[PDB]
């Protein structure tokens, strides 16, 4: 064959996990499963800047640390749409069209990602500096 | 056996040797011979 | 007139015996171009020590 | 069974003057001048020209009766030594002022400053070898003793090289007998290891013991008695610990509780001499004796019972391994080389736990608080360790090669290794550059909040700590362990984990090494560059026969330079070049150890104790705020401690000043080979060998450019001797000087 | 007198590295006993100290403000056996490790087999190459006059252009 | 012709072989007969095991069907093995032996691409194909 | 892809063509003598440039010339 | 200030965009 037959490759209780993530999903649109990718990654990235900043003892530290955390996410969309021009020179036609291999959805998929790059993340600063 | 004594190595060692040996019976004897006297 | 057992010198001069003597070793008297099969006493880099040349490589010193 | 060959090669000096005549293309003549290169590097290469796998090993057999005549040589060159040229007997009146002191300089062109004053009545070299403290803790007293072993190695040294002679020239045995590797366990555990250190148990009770015990009393090295005078005398020796009055009698009625003084289970540091307590190490040597030789009735022989281990690897087999250990004791009994690296692994990890089990366990009187020698057995012992686990991975590597079979192997544990190979070495891979980032780059961040002025930003102790709970835990435990969970123990394992301080002298013989932010910081940098270093070895091992790039680098052998320019270039494609990149790899592994230990306990252990209680160390604290960056490993370490070094001139020291500046030079002249190649240097010998030819006297055997191999193998040999010897002048004139 | 040193028969610079010697090594010695084996190296040693230095006061040694003697190769025959005749010394063996090997290399070259003859090293030709390299200085005078010495340009091998 | 699905033979394994270019470009084939069971290493890790055959193993490259053969005719005496590239994602079937006899040995209608009938010095200068578009090494 | 020249010094050994790892080269009949062979390379565009071949031809300077031009996937011997 | 505004712009906003387009033209076909 191509690939190894361990007793733990293609397991099922991983796979379950794999299969169901929203991004190896079945039936979600570009704009939408790059949603819970950008609510998914948003939210923890406001993590490390509010406890492990320049300065993290002031007003000020999670809302000038949370303001870095959609800074980053604003860099990551524009790595996004770099991928996409690279990537996808008019989305040239490919094996599956996914989201992935044909583009087709990408400035949807990137408009998703954002929106949940900065609705997940300010919504840690609404949990870490009020409640 | 003597023509183990020709060979490169060990004549590159027993002449290093006595050359060697030469340069250092001198300066103990005559120590310090920086000038022609 | 070059004959076997003679001592040459080389105007190859994309070779590494570029002239150097050689004491050559047969002719092939037949029409196969290149026929001079010269041994050297000196060795190359790939560790050959004859190589076909021309006749109209091959010189006469004797 | 013990089947020989009588006499297969007799005693000629007319192969003496062939050389190459072991081999067939060497035996022909050289042409060029690499065929000088090309003799001395296959000589000891014993498969690369003999095909016959018992005519190999009977070379081999012999050899290693050579290489042990070579130790007892270099052995009585110790012993020798230590008796004419040193002033041992003068040591042993005072072991704390006077430098241990051998290697006496002949009185000539200006190096009679090396033999500078040492103390007694002495000039010499001080040396740092530490066979003071190892004669002292055999029991040595007298000089002559030191005389007579020096003679009494020569004998063995020349009776050990007449048996590689009467066991090759002579007596050659066959191959079966070689396979039998059941009955070498059985001997090799049962008489070398079993009998070994119940010789030394032997030795220890009735010899070191007493002489010992009575200088820590000290009465003299002159009023105490000899050591055979204590088996003859049967009062003397019952003076002290008075179980030599019952005899033997205790030990064979099976009441052992009656020798609870001199075999005993103490366990600190004798605080007179800083040392382990002998009577523990009569005890240690006497249950490893009786551990190890029944550790040698394990395996089959002749008599019917024992495990034979080609029925226990079969049937160690489980569902994520397949046929398991299938064929692996047939590759240990077919393959020198697998013996080679499995032989050398454990050969040189197991001396990196002599040197971390020797300076936080002392074994010997007046070694601990002894500076100059404490300290570079740690970094002699690690620095051989690094070079065998090197070669461990050579030889690995050279099975793969030539005496791997995938006929033999398949679908076991050699095989499924090979079939998973990008899955070890791409998860090695992240791990490497995840540990060089969150250890190395940790001390960027350090460097640049510390230059930035901002050290509540760094990683430090009054910082963003980060703090080796797992290591404190373990450190907690086994300090807390004498009482609790090994109750004869009197005192703990060590004074390194934890508890009070000892003295010897004025000077501290231990104290618990503790781990901060600091040791967290380092403590993964070592993690870093040993898995880089497995990462370059372990590579070299696997795609050794192929890989995706070429698939028959088993055909091209182990030792090839590259594959020319193609597929983009493939320099340094084989696996000698993977123990090549791993020799400096290994360098830069080890010789932060040895930055990180000999620091640590300049600043934190090692120092000079007040007799009100309390201690200053060398440098004086200086690795918890200063340790942390660059600069501070720069300045506070290599800047600061090396002013004792570079200031040798004009002192007894000053060879030391040379060698630094020496060891400076040999690795600049490294840079010249690795960062070269071939084909620049073989065409200015085109232009020489023209000048040469020129003058009508041109050598016959023409020359040409070093091999890109040779090239590349004389680039880290220098490399290696100039920054090894570097460090080795460094360690030494700095610790001579502050101990 | 040549380049601003003084003879330093005269100097205080040469004389105030003798006395700093001294007392380091007497101060080496002061501890010792009077009839130790280290108390004579010690004795000995300031001793090769002051054979060094009334040697050097003699021979006209120019010594600048540090005390060292330094070294004036223009060669004048004032100076001249400070490089001039050890550099004669020099080329005079040079020479006779020079034409050694190249009488050998013409000796065994001019045999069967030289390429073994270069790993063993036949004293029936080098005892017989060195008495032709005896005579070095007059040999190549005459090999270079009678021109075999060197050879013409095409004998020597060329590298192609 | 390929015979595609030949049986390959039993192996289980292998992180190392044939990956996503075979499922976008030009992957590889090699057909040969097995005349016993005898194992062989394979040039992703070792073992397979000849069968009767029939035997086809998708290998990655040209280099490990060309060098799987110089493996095969030393070690098991079999000079009967077809190499291919692929259909639609590949270029040509049938990659060796071009000439249905092996190209080391000698045949009659071959033709002599990239000779040049000179020696190489007689190669023209890059001095003198300055701004001009003949290859120096070229006929 | 590289260009493989065979210049005319070759004296039909095969040592060449038994070389290549790709099997870029082979024997073609010559008409100087029609008994001796002479190496050609039909299959350019395999070969990796790793010079495996004229380290084979035995002739003081070769007979068979790799000269690297522009390199591509199958030069480069990517299985990826 | 322009010491407190035109660093960010030169130092990380304008090399967001010419390094974005540099890229940008690398990896275009025809
Ligand atoms: C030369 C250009 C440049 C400039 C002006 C800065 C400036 C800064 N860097 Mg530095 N940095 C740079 C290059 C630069 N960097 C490079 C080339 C490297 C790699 C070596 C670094 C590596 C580095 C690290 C590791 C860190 C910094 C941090 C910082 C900040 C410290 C003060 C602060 O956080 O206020 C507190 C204020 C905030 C955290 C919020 C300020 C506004 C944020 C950045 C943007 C908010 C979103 C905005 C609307 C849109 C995104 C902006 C983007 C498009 C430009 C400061 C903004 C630290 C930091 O805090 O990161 C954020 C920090 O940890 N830098
Ligand atoms: C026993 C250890 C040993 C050591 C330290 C050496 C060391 C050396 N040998 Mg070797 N060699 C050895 C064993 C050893 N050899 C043996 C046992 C033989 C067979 C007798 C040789 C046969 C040999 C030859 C033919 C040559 C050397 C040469 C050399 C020298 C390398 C070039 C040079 O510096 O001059 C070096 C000193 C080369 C040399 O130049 O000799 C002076 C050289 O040409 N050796
Ligand atoms: C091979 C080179 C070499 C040469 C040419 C010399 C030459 C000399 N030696 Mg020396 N020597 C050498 C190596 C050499 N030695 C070695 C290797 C040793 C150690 C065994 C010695 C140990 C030695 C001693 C103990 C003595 C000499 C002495 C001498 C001198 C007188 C010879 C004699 O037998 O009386 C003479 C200048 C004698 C001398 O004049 O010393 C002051 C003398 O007493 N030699
Ligand atoms: C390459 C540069 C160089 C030069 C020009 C010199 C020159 C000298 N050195 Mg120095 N030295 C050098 C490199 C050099 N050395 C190196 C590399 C070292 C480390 C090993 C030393 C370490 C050193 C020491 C320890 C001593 C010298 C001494 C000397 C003096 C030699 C006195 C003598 O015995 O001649 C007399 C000459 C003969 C009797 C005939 C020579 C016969 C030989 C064997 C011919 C060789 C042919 C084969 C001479 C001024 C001595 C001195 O007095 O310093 C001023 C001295 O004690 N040198
Ligand atoms: C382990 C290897 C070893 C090494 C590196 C040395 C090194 C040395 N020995 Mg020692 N020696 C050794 C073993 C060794 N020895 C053994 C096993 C014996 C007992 C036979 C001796 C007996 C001995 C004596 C009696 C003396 C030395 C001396 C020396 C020093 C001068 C060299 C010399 O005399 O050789 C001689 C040179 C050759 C054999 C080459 C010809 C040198 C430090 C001398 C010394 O220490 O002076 C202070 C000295 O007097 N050695
Ligand atoms: C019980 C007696 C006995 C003792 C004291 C030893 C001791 C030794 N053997 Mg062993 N050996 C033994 C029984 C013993 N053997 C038996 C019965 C066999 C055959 C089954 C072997 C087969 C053997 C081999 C093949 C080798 C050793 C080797 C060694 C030496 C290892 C070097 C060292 O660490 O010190 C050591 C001297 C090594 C050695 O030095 O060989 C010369 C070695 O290569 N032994
Ligand atoms: C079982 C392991 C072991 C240990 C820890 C010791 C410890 C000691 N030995 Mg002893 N010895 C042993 C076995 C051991 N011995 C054996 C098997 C022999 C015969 C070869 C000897 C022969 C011997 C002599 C002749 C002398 C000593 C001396 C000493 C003391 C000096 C320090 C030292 O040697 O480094 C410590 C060494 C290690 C930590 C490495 C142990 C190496 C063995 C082979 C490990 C065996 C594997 C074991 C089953 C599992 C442990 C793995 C790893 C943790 C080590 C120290 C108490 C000296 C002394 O008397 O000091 C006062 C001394 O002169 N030993
Ligand atoms: C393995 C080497 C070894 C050797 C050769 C000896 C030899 C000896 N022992 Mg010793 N002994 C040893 C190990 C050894 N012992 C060990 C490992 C222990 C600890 C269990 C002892 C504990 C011991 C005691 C208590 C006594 C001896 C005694 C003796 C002597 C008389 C025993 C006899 O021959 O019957 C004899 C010289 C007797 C003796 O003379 O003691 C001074 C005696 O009383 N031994
Ligand atoms: C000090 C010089 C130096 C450095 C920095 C490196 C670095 C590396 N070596 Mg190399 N190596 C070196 C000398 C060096 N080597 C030499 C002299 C040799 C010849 C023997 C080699 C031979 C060698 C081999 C054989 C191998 C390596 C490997 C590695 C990598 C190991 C994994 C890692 O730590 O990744 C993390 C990277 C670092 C820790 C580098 C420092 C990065 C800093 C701390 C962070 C960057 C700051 C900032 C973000 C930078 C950008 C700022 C800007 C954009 C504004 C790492 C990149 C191995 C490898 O590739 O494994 C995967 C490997 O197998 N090296
Ligand atoms: C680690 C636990 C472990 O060793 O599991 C044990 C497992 C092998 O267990 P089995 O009982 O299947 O194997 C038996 C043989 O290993 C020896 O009898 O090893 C593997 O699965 C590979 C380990 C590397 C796995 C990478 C993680």
């Amino acid at each position: 064959i191509g690939h190894l037959s361990t007793p733990i490759s293609n397991s099922s209780a991983v796979n379950g996990l794999l299969a169901n993530l929203p991004a190896y999903r079945k039936g979600l649109t570009p704009r939408l499963r790059g949603l819970e990718i950008g609510m998914a990654h948003g939210y923890f990235l406001t993590g490390p800047f509010v406890e492990l900043g320049p300065l993290r003892n002031t007003d000020g530290g999670i809302l000038y640390g949370s303001l870095s955390a959609v800074g980053l996410v604003v860099i990551l969309t524009a790595c996004l749409a770099l991928y996409g021009k690279a990537n996808f020179s008019g989305s040239s036609k490919s094996k599956d069209a996914t989201l992935w291999e044909s583009g087709e959805g990408w400035s949807d998929f990137v408009s998703g990602w954002l929106i949940g790059g900065a609705g997940s993340v300010g919504f840690a600063y609404l949990l870490l500096q009020y409640i | 056996f003597s023509k183990y004594l020709s060979t490169a190595p060990v004549i590159g060692t027993l002449t290093a040797f006595f050359l060697a040996g030469l340069l250092i019976e001198i300066n103990r004897f005559n120590p310090d011979l920086l000038v022609y006297p | 007139m070059v004959q076997r057992g003679s001592k040459v010198r080389i105007l190859r001069k994309e070779s590494y015996w570029y002239q150097e003597i050689g004491t050559v070793a047969s002719i092939d008297q037949s029409g196969i171009k290149y026929p001079v099969i010269v041994r050297f006493e000196k060795v190359n880099y790939s560790n050959v020590n004859s190589n076909n040349f021309s006749l109209d490589e091959v010189v006469e010193v004797e | 069974k013990i089947v020989i060959d009588k006499d297969p090669v007799s005693t000629s000096f007319d192969k003496w003057a062939v050389p190459g005549h072991f081999s067939r293309t060497l035996a022909k003549g050289p042409k060029t001048t690499t065929w000088i290169w090309n003799l001395h590097a296959d000589v000891h290469d014993f498969d690369s020209y003999t095909s016959d796998l018992e005519e190999v090993s009977r070379k081999i057999f012999s050899a290693h009766f050579g290489h042990l005549a070579v130790v007892f040589i270099w052995l009585s060159g110790a012993y020798f030594h230590g008796a004419r040229f040193s002033n041992y007997e003068a040591w042993l009146s005072n072991p704390t002022t006077i430098k241990p002191s051998a290697q006496v300089v002949w009185p000539i062109v200006g190096q009679e400053i090396l033999n500078g004053d040492v103390g007694g009545g002495f000039q010499g070299i001080q040396i740092t070898s530490g066979l003071f403290q190892m004669w002292r803790a055999s029991g040595i007293t007298t000089e002559l003793q030191l005389y007579v072993t020096a003679i009494g190695a020569l004998v063995m040294a020349a009776l050990m090289l007449f048996a590689g002679w009467f066991h090759y020239h002579k007596a050659a045995p066959k191959l079966e007998w070689f396979q039998n590797a059941e009955s070498m366990m059985n001997h090799h555990l049962g008489g070398l290891f079993g009998l070994g250190s119940l010789s030394w148990a032997g030795h220890q009770i009735h010899v070191s013991l007493p002489v010992n015990k009575l200088l820590d009393s000290g009465v003299s090295p002159q009023e105490i008695p000899l050591p055979h005078e204590f088996i003859l005398n049967k009062d003397l020796i019952a003076q002290l610990y008075p179980s030599f009055g019952q005899g033997l009698t205790p030990f064979f009625t099976l009441n052992w509780n009656e020798y609870s003084d001199f075999l005993t289970f103490k366990g600190g540091l004798n605080p007179v001499t800083g040392g382990l307590w002998l009577s523990d190490s009569a005890h240690h040597h006497l249950a490893i004796a009786v551990l190890f030789i029944v550790a040698g009735h394990m395996y089959r022989t002749n008599w019917g019972i024992g495990h034979s281990m080609k029925e226990m690897y079969d049937s160690h087999k489980g569902p994520f391994t397949g046929e398991g250990h299938k064929g692996v004791y047939e590759i240990f009994t077919n393959s020198w080389h697998a013996q080679l690296s499995l032989n050398l692994a454990l050969f040189g990890s197991l001396s990196i736990i002599v040197a971390h089990h020797m300076y936080s366990m002392p074994p010997y009187p007046y070694l601990a608080t002894d500076y100059a020698t404490s300290l570079c057995l740690f970094t002699h012992h690690v620095w051989i360790g690094g070079f065998l686990i090197v070669g461990a991975g050579a030889h690995a590597a050279i099975f793969m090669v030539r005496d791997y079979d995938p006929a033999q192997n398949y679908n076991n544990l050699v095989d499924r290794v090979l079939r998973h190979r990008d899955a070890i070495i791409s998860h090695l891979n992240w791990v490497c550059i995840f540990l060089g980032f969150h250890s190395f780059g940790l001390y960027i961040h350090n460097d640049t909040m510390r230059a930035l002025g901002r050290p509540q930003d760094m990683f430090s102790d009054a910082a963003i700590q980060l703090q080796p709970v797992f290591a404190q835990w373990v450190q907690g435990v086994n300090s807390a362990a004498a009482g609790n969970t090994a109750p004869n123990a009197l005192a703990n394992a060590s004074y390194a984990f934890g508890g009070d301080i000892v003295s010897v002298g004025g000077k501290v013989a231990m104290m618990p090494i503790s781990l901060g932010t600091a040791d967290f910081l380092v403590h993964h940098i070592h993690a870093f560059t040993i898995h880089v270093t497995v990462l370059i070895l372990l590579k070299g091992v696997l795609f050794a026969r192929n890989s995706r790039l070429i698939p028959d680098k088993a055909n091209l052998g182990f030792r090839f330079p590259c594959d020319g320019p193609g597929r983009g270039g493939t320099c340094q494609v084989s696996a000698w070049d993977h123990v090549f990149l791993g020799l400096f790899w290994m360098y830069n592994s080890l010789s932060v150890v040895l930055f990180h230990f000999s620091w640590k306990m300049q600043s934190d252990v090692w120092g000079n104790v007040t007799a009100d209680g309390a201690v200053s160390h060398i440098t004086g604290n200086n690795f918890a705020q200063g340790a942390i960056t660059i600069n501070g490993w720069l300045r506070d370490f290599l800047w600061a401690q090396a002013s004792q070094v570079i200031q040798s001139y004009g002192s007894a020291l000053s060879a030391y000043g040379l060698m630094f500046l020496g060891a400076h030079f040999i690795w600049a002249f490294s840079l010249m080979f690795l960062f070269s190649g071939r084909g620049y240097w073989q065409e200015l010998i085109e232009s020489i060998v023209w000048a040469h030819n020129k003058l009508k006297f041109a050598p016959s055997i023409q020359p040409r450019a070093l091999s890109i191999t040779q090239g590349r193998a004389v680039g880290v040999a220098h490399y290696l001797l100039g920054g090894i010897a570097t460090t080795w002048s460094f360690f030494h004139a700095r610790i001579i000087s502050v101990g | 007198d040549v380049a601003g040193l003084i003879p330093c028969s005269q100097s205080d610079a040469f004389e105030r590295r003798l006395k700093n010697t001294t007392q380091r090594l007497e101060n080496r010695l002061k501890k010792y006993e009077p009839g130790s084996a280290p108390a004579e190296a010690l004795q000995k040693q300031i001793d090769k100290t002051q054979q060094r230095f009334d040697k050097y006061r003699n021979s006209g040694l120019l010594c600048g403000a540090d005390g060292l003697p330094h070294l004036i190769t223009d060669g004048r025959w004032s100076h001249a056996g400070e490089f001039t005749i050890p550099g004669l010394l020099f080329l005079y063996i040079a020479g006779f490790i020079g034409w050694s090997g190249r009488s050998y290399l013409q000796a065994v070259a001019a045999s069967d087999n030289s390429t073994e003859k270069e790993i063993i090293i036949d004293i029936p030709v080098a005892l017989q190459s060195v008495s032709k390299g005896f005579v070095w200085p007059l040999a190549a005078l005459q090999e270079f006059s009678s021109g075999k010495l060197t050879a013409r340009d095409e004998e020597i091998t060329i590298s192609p252009r | 012709t390929l015979n595609l699905n030949a049986p390959t033979p039993i192996f289980g394994g292998s992180t190392g072989g044939l990956l996503r270019k075979a499922e976008v470009e030009e992957f590889y084939s090699i057909t040969w007969t097995g005349k016993s069971e005898t194992v062989f290493e394979l040039p992703t890790g070792g073992a397979a095991i000849m069968r009767a055959g029939e035997n086809l193993l998708r290998l990655a490259r040209k280099e490990q069907c060309i060098a799987l053969g110089a493996q095969l005719k030393d070690k098991f005496k079999i000079t009967d093995y077809k190499i291919y590239r692929v259909y639609p994602s590949g270029e040509v079937q049938f990659l060796h032996p071009k000439d249905g006899v092996f190209p080391e040995k000698v045949n009659p209608g071959r033709v002599a691409v990239g000779s040049n009938k000179r020696r190489i010095g007689q190669n023209p200068d890059p001095a003198k194909l300055k701004f001009k578009g003949q290859e120096t090494f070229d006929s | 892809a590289h260009t493989v020249k065979i210049y005319d010094t070759c004296i039909g050994c095969t040592q060449c063509v038994r070389a290549c790892p790709t099997d870029v080269l082979e024997m073609v009949p010559w008409d100087g003598c029609r008994a001796n062979q002479i190496a050609s390379a039909p299959r350019t565009e395999d070969c990796v440039g790793c010079k495996r071949c004229e380290s084979a031809c035995p002739t003081d300077f070769l007979s068979i010339r790799v000269y690297l031009g522009a390199e591509t996937t199958r030069s480069m011997g990517l299985g990826y | 200030n322009l010491p407190s505004i035109l660093v960010p712009m030169v130092g990380i906003v304008l090399p967001a965009i010419v390094m974005a387009l540099l890229f940008v033209y690398i990896e275009t076909d025809e």
